[PDB]
């Protein structure tokens, strides 16, 4: 006597095979059921497409950890701004879709519509760019990023507030989520649990902060905060929605004029112009687009907070054009490994607003 | 005969604004949303009901879950309890107020048979359950509104309303409060959907949807209806038939019309504002949990209204 | 004129045949539906406000907990010696009969219908009972199906 | 074809019912991926489209919209939910994954287990693409489709 | 008076013939119950006034209350699960 959660339509996408044994209010007998392999044969130029594919909403969080990770393993200002402004703008666009599509979950479709008006905003401030690349970025932004990002950052500030009007004044979904969605913090260390999802639940413990990447250190960011339930993870991310709303008015501010990136012929390739003078220039375009470059042999792990938990690239480099292993160590598949223990007694319509909490997707996990 | 096209006319309309009401629905709250609902199937957009309903029925689609014939048998019974509420409208029934008590209490009968898998059964027992617990509620108010009446005729009832809902504020507050918890926020949740288990209601197949749609809408226009009566302004400005409306009806000339109809503009506006509330509970909604919703009855609304039959009586003897 | 209306001794023949049905039907549930078609014809039997009442009550109550207690409770179904006892008792009932017939040979070669007058003033003794009655009701499963602790 | 075909061209009764069909046409999602989510960028922008939880049952709706990477393993499921879905259906492609990043754990076209009536390439398409593929469905629906 | 005392009848025979299935018993005394209240209205009705109507508006309360004892015997008996005591029956 089981209910085979999904198998399409669970509430909103995923697939999933999330057979969960039940009586009344049981046992969570997930499948989570090869990129692993396909990146190995692949440039680490070419594993930059396939990269934004595995957390597709937060795909910024993904280019950036590999990016870096690759830069750390090879050895590679203006274009660290422009990462820490787009890096943000996918968590806003990440954070967007997670408190809609749990506020959709259990519960009423309405924050969801405004949801995407915000992100409509932020997917025209990724067509109008398209972006990260190991030596830096694709190319530069435009003369209308400026005035753009000001009249997104007034008109949110504001749509940010209704959609917590409604939710931080809970009508059933008090009910539903203040006690559900039990997170022992000691526990959440020994599951592995990520985290926005640790953090709720009473931890400090965010790779922004414990160890800070490109641009994050110079940027001032403020201290969100009780007992690791559902409706505590989700207001802790309203507030992060604010806080990373800030960081992108503060990086707006300190732009100026800049390169975009790393002058290393080896790494990256910024000619586009000097195609036509220089002979050094085509020898490496056609070199780096055909064979590309050989890192230096040894293993490298940088980890970089996605909105959606830990985000880390395992590459192990054999001195080959290709990184010789690549694993991505899953936010997604960290947190689902603690649902079989927080769901454990829980209830069955409360068994989605769990799943929702978790923040996961199924490109990540598997 | 002559009853034919009274009737025949009425019914024409009932059905015409039920099939319409959902378009209502939809066009309302994507102006909530700050989008557009059926934009284009119109003109206007009011093909958007006809060109749906006609293409549930062409689909034309059984599974042993639901007993053979029995498995769309539910969806005409639906219909069938709600066609008779509109009907015990329009006649006056020297017993009218418990002839709609009647048909509330027969037309919940449809949900436990619509499933009698194992399972999903027993999702269907649940909103047998929950419809049960508020229509326990609605009973106590009819009661209440009776204590102040007396006279069982739904008529006497609708003409006795210089005042309606001023005294019964709460009360009414706590009907909609039930009439939408009977069918809106906690239905779409009691739906549940584990797994697929109903998709968006109870399995539709095509085309039982069409008398099942035609039986929600069909039963909230009447429902709400039901409510106004009742609780609310069962037509007419009373406050010009207390400052001398006559005027304008005295001034007016003669025509035996007009003042016939101010009355059903005033119910239409009544029930458009009433289904207004119903387009916005299910905007600003949340989740239902359905023992979070047999904890919020039973042991709350349930024993408040028990507390009020301990006044109404102890104030009227005073 | 109004033959029909004569003729709604129809009620008794679709009773007998509706409560045949009753019986004949395997198994519960239609056996249920059954019940309250019955209970209907004996509704349309009282415009021969029973009728509300009976259905407010029993088709609108007591029915919905048949069909809510079958469909929660798994339950269901479709000579020996014991077996054969009652019919070995009836073949007396037979020769009761066949023992006096050769006995005889000894010698031989505003308000409608209301109801709350008598029930809240005359028998408000029963009333107080019913309201009494209507306690042990509720309580008697709660001392029946709990097991708290 | 054939142009104005029988002794008065009626042709009416069909046509009818087809541009009731095309216009009201009820669509059931089968999100996998990103195109799942470009797919939800859809609905934020239909009006008439609006049908998603037909998605759900699954016999309710008439058009499938496979949106994302359909893994192996998912091929036998979405073969079940194309045949468990009511008798006049129609299926849209979305993604370069459900037309033809080619793995070993990912079936190579989704043609290969249900059949597909109209085709959308992009990683993952425009919205308004998948409008265009909508109105590709539409006028397929009202028999205008041809060379 | 004439039905219901067929209708009581017909559910007298059907308790007893049991018919062997134990489960539409229940049913057939609720539709006894009603039988001998439909005698009985037709008798109000021909004597006048509140009469019999208020003992037949008892026997429907009493009816009531007989299905809740019926239905919570029944949850009572069928007792949940697979657990066995040791030997004391
Ligand atoms: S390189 Fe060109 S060919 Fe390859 S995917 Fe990018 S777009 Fe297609
Ligand atoms: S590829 Fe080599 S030989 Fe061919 S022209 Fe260029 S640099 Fe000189
Ligand atoms: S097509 Fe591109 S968009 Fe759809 S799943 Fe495949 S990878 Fe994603």
């Amino acid at each position: 006597f089981t209910i085979n959660f999904g198998p399409q339509h669970p509430a909103a996408h995923g697939v999933l095979r999330l057979i969960l044994e039940l009586s009344g209010e049981x046992x969570x007998x997930x499948x989570x059921x090869g990129t692993e392999k396909l990146i190995e044969y692949k440039t680490y130029m070419q594993a930059l497409p396939y990269f934004d594919r595995l957390d597709y909403v937060s795909m910024m969080t993904n280019e950036q950890v590999f990016s870096l990770a690759v830069e750390k393993l090879l050895n590679v200002l203006r274009g660290k701004y422009i990462r820490t402004m787009f890096g943000e703008i996918t968590r806003v666009l990440n954070h967007l879709m997670s408190v809609c599509s749990h506020a959709m979950d259990v519960g009423a479709l309405t924050p969801f519509l405004w949801g995407f008006e915000e992100r409509e905003k932020l997917m025209e401030f990724y067509e109008r760019v398209s972006y990260v690349r190991p030596g830096g970025v694709s190319q530069d932004l435009p003369a209308g990023l400026l005035d753009d990002i000001y009249m997104w950052a007034t008109q949110f500030g504001d749509r940010l507030d209704e959609i917590e009007e409604l939710l931080t004044d809970n009508r059933i979904w008090k009910l539903r989520t203040v006690n559900i969605g039990t997170v022992t913090a000691q526990d959440a260390l020994n599951l592995g649990l990520s985290g926005p999802m640790l953090r709720g639940s009473g931890i400090p413990f965010d790779i922004r902060k414990n160890a800070p990447y490109d641009a994050y250190d110079k940027v001032d960011f403020d201290v969100p905060v009780m007992n690791g339930d559902c409706y505590d993870r989700y207001l802790i991310r309203m507030a992060e929605f604010r806080q990373s709303l800030r960081i992108i008015e503060q990086c707006c501010n300190d732009m100026p004029a800049g390169a975009v990136k790393v002058e290393d012929f080896k790494i990256n390739s910024p000619p586009r112009n000097l195609m036509k003078e220089d002979m050094e220039a085509l020898i490496h375009h056609f070199l780096l687009y055909t064979k590309g470059y050989s890192v230096p042999p040894g293993e490298t792990y940088t980890a970089i907070e996605a909105p959606k938990g830990e985000m880390g690239v395992y590459v192990v480099s054999d001195g080959s054009e290709r990184p010789y292993k690549c694993k991505i160590r899953a936010p997604g598949f960290a947190h689902l490994g603690a649902f079989d223990h927080i769901a454990r007694g829980h209830f069955l319509p409360d068994a989605v607003a769990i799943i929702g909490t978790m923040d996961l997707v199924f490109g990540e996990v598997d | 005969i002559i009853n034919i096209v009274e009737i025949l006319i009425f019914l024409v309309c009932v059905l015409f604004s039920v099939a319409y009401l959902t378009v209502a629905e939809r066009k309302t709250l994507a102006y909530m949303q700050r989008r557009l609902g059926p934009n284009f199937v119109g003109y206007y957009g009011l093909l958007q009901a006809f060109a749906d309903a006609v293409k549930l029925l062409l689909x034309x689609x059984x599974x042993x879950x639901x007993x053979x014939x029995x498995x769309x048998x539910x969806x005409x019974x639906x219909x069938x309890x709600x066609x008779x509420x509109x009907x015990x409208x329009x006649x006056x029934x020297x017993x009218x107020x418990x002839x709609x008590x009647x048909x509330x209490x027969x037309x919940x009968x449809x949900x436990x048979x619509x499933x009698x898998x194992x399972x999903s059964l027993l999702g269907s027992i649940r909103s047998t359950a929950q419809l049960i617990s508020y229509e326990l509620i609605l009973t106590s108010i009819f009661i209440i509104i009776i204590m102040f009446v007396s006279s069982l005729n739904i008529t006497t009832i609708i003409x006795x309303x210089x005042x309606x809902x001023x005294x019964x504020x709460x009360x009414x507050x706590x009907f909609i409060a039930s009439v939408a918890e009977t069918a809106r926020p906690p239905f779409d949740l009691t739906e549940s959907e584990s797994e697929l288990v109903a998709g968006y209601f109870t399995e539709x197949x095509x085309x039982x949807x069409v008398f099942f749609f035609l039986a929600e809408y069909s039963n909230i226009i009447l429902i709400s209806a039901f409510n106004g009566y009742l609780l609310l302004g069962g037509x007419x400005x009373x406050x010009x038939x207390x400052x001398x409306x006559x005027x304008x009806x005295x001034x007016x000339x003669x025509x035996x019309x007009x003042x016939g109809l101010i009355n059903s503009s005033a119910y239409a506006i009544k029930l458009v504002f009433l289904m207004f509330s119903f387009i916005w509970v299910r905007a600003a909604x949340x989740x239902x949990x359905x023992d979070n919703l047999i904890n919020f009855c039973w042991i709350i609304l349930l024993p408040l209204l028990f507390g009020i039959f301990l006044i109404i009586p102890s104030t009227l003897y005073i | 004129m109004y033959l029909t209306y004569y003729f709604i001794e129809i009620t008794i023949f679709l009773a007998i045949l509706c409560t045949i049905f009753i019986i004949s039907a395997k198994n519960p549930m239609v056996s249920i539906l059954y019940m309250i078609a019955l209970f209907v014809i004996a509704a349309m039997y009282l415009y021969l406000i029973f009728s509300l009442l009976y259905i407010m009550i029993y088709i609108g109550a007591i029915a919905v907990l048949f069909l809510f207690i079958i469909t929660l409770l798994d339950i269901n179904s479709t000579k020996s010696n014991i077996r054969d006892l009652p019919l070995v008792l009836i073949s007396l009932i037979v020769l009761t009969i066949s023992g006096l017939m050769i006995y005889s040979n000894d010698s031989i070669l505003t308000l409608l219908t209301t109801i709350g007058n008598v029930l809240l003033t005359n028998n408000a003794f029963i009333l107080l009972v019913l309201a009494i009655v209507l306690l042990l009701g509720i309580i008697g499963p709660i001392s029946i199906t709990m097991k708290h602790k | 074809k054939p142009n104005s075909a029988v002794d008065y061209t009626l042709t009416t009764l069909d046509a009818v019912a087809n541009w009731a069909r095309q216009g009201s046409f009820w669509p059931v999602t089968f999100g996998l991926a990103c195109c799942a989510v470009e797919m939800m960028h859809v609905s934020a922008p239909r009006y008439d489209q609006d049908r998603i939880i037909f998605r759900a049952s699954p016999r309710q709706s008439d058009i499938m919209i496979v949106a994302g990477t359909l893994t192996n393993k998912m091929a036998p499921v979405l073969r079940q939910v194309y045949d468990q879905m009511p008798e006049p259906r129609w299926v849209i492609s979305m993604g370069s994954c459900a037309n033809g990043h080619f793995s070993y754990s990912v079936v190579r076209g989704c043609d290969r287990i249900v059949p597909v009536d109209v085709y959308v390439p992009g990683c993952p398409p425009t919205s308004e693409a998948l409008m265009y593929g909508v109105f590709q469905l539409q006028r397929k629906m009202r028999n205008t489709k041809i060379t | 008076m004439f039905i219901g005392t067929i209708i009581l009848v017909l559910s007298f025979l059907g308790f007893v013939f049991n018919r062997r299935n134990i489960i539409l018993a229940f049913i057939c005394l609720e539709t006894m119950l009603l039988g001998i209240n439909l005698i009985l209205l037709r008798n109000s009705v021909l004597f006048d006034d509140i009469s019999g109507s208020l003992f037949a508006i008892v026997i429907i309360i009493l009816a009531g209350v007989e299905s809740a004892i019926g239905l919570s015997l029944l949850v009572s008996y069928y007792r949940l699960r697979g657990v066995i005591n040791s030997y004391g029956i």
